[PDB]
Order: structure tokens, then C-alpha cells, then sequence
């Protein structure tokens, strides 16, 4: 009977945190996914590391 | 756990039921066996909770910790006798049984044997 009280609160906080985590995540990511043309250089670093692939694969 | 054999008893019991309880004992035997097998099965005591995990990682610990203290302080009684001067009405019934039958019967048998002497003939 002692356990029954406790684990409910834990479980609710756990599921609640995941339903925050997902909800914040999609909302943040769905808001801020814009600056790729503002900073091109995420594809310049693609071409940088990609040149260190195109050279450094073999 | 709770019971035991005394004399010879679960078998040696059931057959033999003093008339002043005789009828009762037949029913009582079967009741007893029910209790016997049941008790032997049950758990005797559970675990006793790993607090370390729960206190740290259930972080409503104001609630948890207060309930903890109340649980750790929590004291427990035992169950209740009700039916155990039967245990003692036993020593009384044991008189009845031996001396009350022992004696009178021993004097009776005394006569039967003395009469055996002549009737060899």
C-alpha cells in the first residue's frame, strides 16, 4: 500500500516530462528552423568536411 | 509456522472425537487442513523498499520524505487470542480422560482378571 502512493507521482512526472519534452521540441524546432540561407556556411562546412571527404575518404 | 504435531495428530485426530464435542471435530478437521495449507503458502514478509532510488529520483521529496518518516515510525501490533482456554480445558478434559476413566476402569479390570483365575477351569 505504501508503494502504490509513491510510484503514481513518479510515473506522472515522468510521462508529464516526456509530454513537455516532445511538445516544446516540435514547437521550438517548428519555430526555429530558419537561417540556412542567412548562414549558408552550414553547407560551406558541409563542403569543408565534404572536401575532407572528397579528399579524406580514400 | 503456527502449529505443530503434539502427540500423533492429524490422522490420529480425525477418527476420534469425544461425544461431548464428537460431531464438531469431524467438521473442525477439514477446516484445520484449509488453514494449514493456506498458511504454509503465504509470504511471511515482503521486501522493505529501496529508499535511496525513490527519495533521490522521486523529486517531490517533501511529500515522499514526510510519508517516509511516518512509515519508518509506523508501529504494528499482533492478532488476538479468543479460543485457547480450550488449550486449558484440555488439561481438564485430560483428567477426564485418564483418572475419571483410568481409575474406575482399572478397578473394573481388577475384577475381570481375578475372575480369570478360576475360569481357567
Amino acid at each position: 500500500e505504501v508503494k502504490n502512493r509513491l510510484d503514481y507521482h513518479i510515473s506522472v512526472q515522468n510521462m508529464m516530462r516526456q509530454k513537455e519534452q516532445e511538445h516544446m521540441i516540435n514547437w521550438v524546432e517548428k519555430r526555429v528552423v530558419q537561417s540556412i540561407s542567412a548562414q549558408q556556411e552550414k553547407e560551406t562546412i558541409a563542403k569543408c568536411i565534404a572536401d575532407l571527404k572528397l579528399l579524406s575518404k580514400k | 509456522r503456527k502449529l505443530a504435531l503434539k502427540t500423533i495428530d492429524w490422522v490420529a485426530f480425525g477418527e476420534i472425537i469425544p461425544r461431548n464435542q464428537k460431531a464438531v471435530a469431524n467438521s473442525l478437521k477439514s477446516w484445520n487442513e484449509t488453514l494449514t495449507s493456506r498458511l504454509a503458502t503465504l509470504p511471511e514478509k515482503p521486501p522493505a523498499i529501496d529508499w535511496a532510488y525513490y527519495k533521490a529520483n522521486v523529486a517531490k521529496a517533501g511529500l515522499v520524505d514526510d510519508f517516509e518518516k511516518k512509515f519508518n515510525a509506523l508501529k504494528v501490533p499482533i492478532p488476538e487470542d479468543k479460543y485457547t482456554a480450550q488449550v486449558d480445558a484440555e488439561e481438564k478434559e485430560d483428567v477426564k480422560s485418564c483418572a475419571e476413566f483410568l481409575t474406575q476402569s482399572k478397578t473394573r479390570i481388577q475384577e475381570y482378571e481375578k475372575e480369570l483365575e478360576k475360569m481357567r477351569n
